[PDB]
């Protein structure tokens, strides 16, 4: 117990401060097309034909 | 008035006048209340106290009232330090003029 006169010192903590800057970064919509093109192929996969004709 | 050694000197001044400290005198204590001490006698007592946490020196100042018959009563008590930067046991300042202005009505 750190006690001086009539006051107690209880705890000392640590904080993380954040100060912003003006710069910004963003993604592109270009890869969504390739993603959809790849995703469409899983519809035709895992399909079989038992008897040939 | 108090000498450097600590002996007291008594005097009186008119109400309008202002106190001027002679060379060789450290400090003076007077009565703010417009009360002459003729019939009720007021006495001042000085004794030492424990030194401050930071090494400063402090003493106890007490005021008492005595009637003509001889009955003695206690009026006020204070802890006072001559050093400019001193603190009380409760954390308050102990500089003599500041403490007397703050928490004394006599």
């Amino acid at each position: 117990m750190i006690l001086n006169n009539q006051e107690w010192l209880l705890a000392i903590f640590k904080k993380k401060g954040l100060t912003p800057t003006g710069k910004l970064e963003f993604a592109t919509i270009d890869g969504i097309d390739s993603a959809l093109a790849q995703a469409l192929n899983e519809a035709f996969d895992s399909q079989v034909v038992s008897f040939n004709d | 008035m108090f000498d450097e050694s600590g002996e007291p000197a008594y005097s009186a001044l008119p109400y309008g006048s202002e106190i001027e400290l002679d060379s060789g005198e450290a400090f003076a204590i007077y009565v703010d209340d417009g009360d002459p001490c003729i019939s009720p006698t007021r006495e001042l007592t000085i004794e030492t106290a424990t030194a401050d946490s930071a090494g400063n020196e402090r003493f106890l100042l007490k005021l008492t009232q005595t009637t003509s018959l001889g009955v003695v009563t206690t009026l006020e008590t204070h802890t006072v330090s001559l050093a400019e930067e001193a603190k009380d046991d409760m954390g308050r300042l102990c500089y003599l003029p500041t403490a007397l202005e703050a928490r004394s009505k006599y």
